[PDB]
RNA sequence: UGAACAGCCUCUAGUUGAUAGAAUAAUGUAGAUAAGGGAAGUCGGCAAAAUAGAUCCGUAACUUCGGGAUAAGGAUUGGC
RNA sequence: UCUUAAGGUAGCCAAAUGCCUCGUCAUCUAAUUAGUGACGCGCAUGAAUGGAUUAACGAGAUUCCCACUGUCCCUAUCUAC
RNA sequence: CAGUCAAGCGUUCAUAGCGACAUUGCUUUUUGAUUCUUCGAUGUCGGCUCUUCCUAUCAUACCGAAGCAGAAUUCGGUAAGCGUUGGAUUGUUCACCCACUAAUAGGGAACGUGAGCUGGGUUUAGACCGUCGUGAGACAGGUUAGUUUUACCCUACUGAUGAAUGUUACCGCAAUAGUAAUUGAACUUAGUACGAGAGGAACAGUUCAUUCGGAUAAUUGGUUUUUGCGGCUGUCUGAUCAGGCAUUGCCGCGAAGCUACCAUCCGCUGGAUUAUGGCUGAACGCCUCUAAGUCAGAAUCCAUGCUAGAACGCGGUGAUUUC
């Protein structure tokens, strides 16, 4: 969250601790991410800053074309793979977790979405709605 | 509300019970409880199971609703 | 030398010491403001903790993502048979505290409430209260003295009621027994209504409403003795550390040569007493109707006790409050309830809360049917059945 | 059983010896399992986990040409 | 140009041998006093005081990668004594 | 680390912010000087865990001043209540980077803490190299391997019983001790105030979230000696049924209990003040928040509330024994 937070989302739980590696949901041509930082996240002693899905991460990419590599940029957790309660009292969980890369303020650097993505991260970023294919 | 029912046994789900499971070709499995989702993340197949309603159709065990 | 790095405390400084509660019964410390306009109604009640549950209730609050959409919460049930009023008690005020100066009972005492007066009922005369009895058999001699005496003094004036034990499925057989200050005005009036209501009963709903917001007193669950760890919540020590990992490391400087009263230390855990606020109730039920669960959207005949009765406490048979959130304590313990100490507006504690279903299905597993109607309904015949 | 004086069960033979009873608090010693992540812990992957038999396929750099090599990496295994 | 008996040749190096030093460059990482590959006026490398390599071997020392996992986020539960 | 004077800097202008030449101080988280105590031994670095305290305040609360139009920023006051992180390299303290955050402030407690851990370093004995020494050997030069002992005693702390207060039981009071909540974001205000434009807030309200705390098990997940059901291997009971053994034989599911920001709920409002800004009004016929008097005000203090209930504090009430 932050800059492109368009909105408020309820807590959901953590799923996504610094040093995990999820698959690349866009075309941008990264394989996958690799989590440094969580937007928005507390401090604490020995506490590792985790991730959500619809969280704007630190991220950097360990597999994609050269290009990419050797350098930090934001992303956006699509898939969580973690069960979490959605308010209308369902637990639900894909089978992997997925982000996307995008600027600071929350424009997408890919242009299309593989698979489908979660409804609480769709709502809050409108970029990443867009070209969302399905949304639960 | 509406009462969900069970992907894999077809028991009847009720708010607030069960597991969602969303596949990543994009379609939903409901499970209504630990069983049937552990059962389905071992490829079992349903029509084997003797307790799913599946299982009880396709082999006629009390179908006397349609004659 | 200093901390090397800074981070919050263990637990809290303010709930010490965490050693066992005096009686099973949580004492009420404090009741709401008098206000000397409104009439007289008691301030709290007394229930029995049952179970919890699952409700689904169409959540109103303009701004939310989920305004005017449906959202499921989880509730708990007590039980609240009717109290009887047997007994009241002046307090006058003096520079060392309150005290009480008389106290008045009533003429007739059930056989579960003296119970409370007896260590051993079964080998007894039973002689409770009965030259009190003969205090009466006059008009008003002994009795409508002390009232007045009341009356001319005890600025604040509580009843003692006692529970219906009898109509619990508990075993205990042994009433609870507390007092209730009367929150109306002209004590004088406070005393006609206790004396009104000597021998009398007085249900829940005389009291409680819904929507309101009230709060709940009671002892929490006990765990026996606990290591520091789980008591409270501190970081295990690695894996190899010799003479045990689950402690504290450091347990004060060399200075001052005193263990400090703020380290955690090993201790019992639980069966303290606690005062949870802020929990709206939901529905105030009525023993005398069946379709107790049953809400305008339902429209089935099922009370509120799920299928096999709740677990660990049985059925419901008598009135109940079932107020959102958990309140503390487990199962089959006595639970005090008291209305809200100040006025919340807060656009939460006015809401408007009207059900949809009730999850009256078993406890005792991963319950998949509400009603043994539906369970035949769904399963069809069996062996059993003919 | 099995490649096998491996591990497991049994036959002949020999023991049933090691202070006991009652409960199941904390911390322990020994044995384990843990959702999501996967060394971010730590001086240090310490400890633990993972692989494992046999049959078939396939097997690099380098080399003293002998090795490396069970390299790596795959597939199969029951009963009738 | 002074000087030794001769003045470090072949080789090799911030190496287990380099104080300055966390040397400079490249790579490795998001970030590296670590590692590796190079440079060498090298306090104070160097030739059976053996120099340089070296397949194979190692309960030898160090770095990274894949799989793996309660080492950890962050703890919980179970059994025997 | 902090002052005093003020030649200058600052478009003018000592003091918005700095400030030379001088001079007065404070601290003992540096390093020195000394050797007062300990050599019939007080277990030395560092890291880990944990509590409390100091303020010379990094952020949060409320304010004052500016070379404060706004935004941002700087100086200062009351302020220690609350918080001050995750990592790469190094044994490191220290240092440097990456990144988040409101912030990644500084210190003490025998340079806190080894019968709390670890043993990476230093700092026994083995061994290698370089320099030095003829040699045995030396090196705050480098490298590698190298046993971390005891608490049952007293006190402290945490919990737990308990005689005597005519007996016993029930309901209470509250002296005293403790105390807690914290912070951010988004929308709206508002592209408004302000500004030539560039840019660009705040007050009130709403939805949430961070850290912390107390509970609880309706749901989800974990846990399996329910050895509950089923399956599978080897062997034994002639075969079948049903079973024993393999230190719980192994695998799947698995109720109950316990449990998880891996789950859910909840976390109050009054007064008095600090800094500061004001009123009337002298001193001082004028003037002034001050002298007498007095208004408002901070995450401050005391209260409301919450926790234990003096085992030598107290009250009300029931019953109070017959060879
Ligand atoms: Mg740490
Ligand atoms: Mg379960
Ligand atoms: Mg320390
Ligand atoms: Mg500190
Ligand atoms: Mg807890
Ligand atoms: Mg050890
Ligand atoms: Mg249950
Ligand atoms: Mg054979
Ligand atoms: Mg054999
Ligand atoms: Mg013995
Ligand atoms: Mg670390
Ligand atoms: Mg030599
Ligand atoms: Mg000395
Ligand atoms: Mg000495
Ligand atoms: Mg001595
Ligand atoms: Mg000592
Ligand atoms: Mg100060
Ligand atoms: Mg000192
Ligand atoms: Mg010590
Ligand atoms: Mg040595
Ligand atoms: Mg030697
Ligand atoms: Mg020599
Ligand atoms: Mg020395
Ligand atoms: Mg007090
Ligand atoms: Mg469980
Ligand atoms: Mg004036």
């Amino acid at each position: 969250s932050g800059n492109g937070a368009q909105g408020t989302k309820f807590r959901i739980s953590l799923g996504l601790p610094v040093g995990a590696i999820m698959n690349c949901a866009d075309n941008s041509g990264a394989r996958n991410l690799y989590i440094i930082a969580v937007k928005g996240s507390g401090s604490r002693l020995n506490r590792l800053p985790a991730a959500s899905l619809g969280d704007m991460v630190m991220a950097t990419v360990k597999k994609g074309k050269p290009e990419l590599r050797k350098k930090v940029m934001p992303a956006i957790v699509v898939r969580q793979a973690k069960s979490w309660r959605r308010r209308d009292g369902v637990f639900l969980y894909f089978e992997d977790n997925a982000g996307v890369i995008a600027n600071p303020k929350g424009e997408m650097k890919g242009s299309a979405i593989t698979g489908p993505v979660g409804k609480e991260c769709a709502d809050l970023w409108p970029r990443v709605a867009s070209n969302s294919g399905v949304v639960v | 509300m509406k009462v969900e029912i069970d992907s894999f046994s077809g028991a009847k789900i009720y708010p607030g019970r069960g597991t969602l499971f969303v596949r990543g070709d994009s379609k939903i499995f409901r499970f209504q409880n630990s069983k049937s989702a552990s059962l389905f993340k071992q490829r079992k197949n349903p029509r084997r199971i003797a307790w799913t309603v599946l299982f009880r159709k396709h082999h006629k065990k009390g179908i006397t609703e349609e004659v | 030398s200093h901390r090397k790095y800074e981070a919050p405390r263990h637990g809290h400084l303010g709930f010490l010491p965490r050693k066992r509660a005096a009686s099973i019964r949580a004492r009420v410390k404090a009741f709401p403001k008098d206000d000397r306009s409104k009439p007289v109604a008691l301030t709290s009640f007394l229930g029995y903790k049952a179970g919890m549950t699952t409700i689904v209730r169409d959540l109103d609050r303009p701004g939310s993502k989920f305004h005017k959409r449906e959202v499921v919460e989880a509730v708990t049930v007590v039980d609240t048979p009717p109290v009887v009023v047997v007994g009241v008690v002046g307090y006058v005020e003096t520079p060392r505290g309150l005290r009480s100066l008389t106290t008045v009972w009533a003429e007739h005492l059930s056989d579960e409430v003296k119970r409370r007066f007896y260590k051993n009922w079964y080998k007894s005369k039973k002689k409770a209260f009965t030259k009190y009895s003969a205090k009466y058999a006059q008009d008003g001699a002994g009795i409508e003295r002390e009232l007045a005496r009341i009356k001319k003094y005890a600025s604040v004036v509580r009843v003692l009621v006692h529970t219906q034990i009898r109509k619990t499925p508990l075993a205990q057989k042994k009433a609870h027994l507390a007092e209730i200050q009367l929150n109306g005005g002209s004590i004088s009036e406070k005393v006609d209504w206790a004396r009104e209501h000597f021998e009398k009963t007085v249900a829940v709903d005389s009291v409680f409403e819904q929507n309101e917001m009230i709060d709940a007193i009671a002892v929490t669950k006990g765990h026996g003795f606990e290591g520091v760890t789980h008591r409270w919540g501190t970081k295990k020590l690695p894996r190899k550390t010799h003479r045990g990992l689950r402690k504290v490391a450091c347990i004060g400087a060399w200075h001052p040569a005193h263990v400090m009263w703020s380290v955690a230390r090993a201790g019992q855990r639980g069966y303290h007493s606690r005062t949870s606020i802020n929990h709206k109730i939901y529905r105030v039920g009525k023993g005398d109707d069946e379709a107790n669960g049953a809400t305008s959207f339902d429209r089935t005949k099922k009370t509120i006790t799920p299928m096999g009765g709740f677990v660990h406490y049985g059925e419901i048979k008598n009135d109940f409050i079932m107020v959102k959130g958990c309140i503390p304590g487990n199962r089959k313990r006595i639970v005090t309830l008291r209305k809200s100490l100040y006025t919340n507006t807060s656009r939460k504690a006015l809401e408007e809360v009207s059900l949809k279903w009730i999850d009256t299905a078993s406890k005792f597993g991963k319950g998949r049917f509400q009603t043994p109607a539906e369970k035949h309904a769904f399963m069809g015949t069996l062996k059993k059945d003919l």
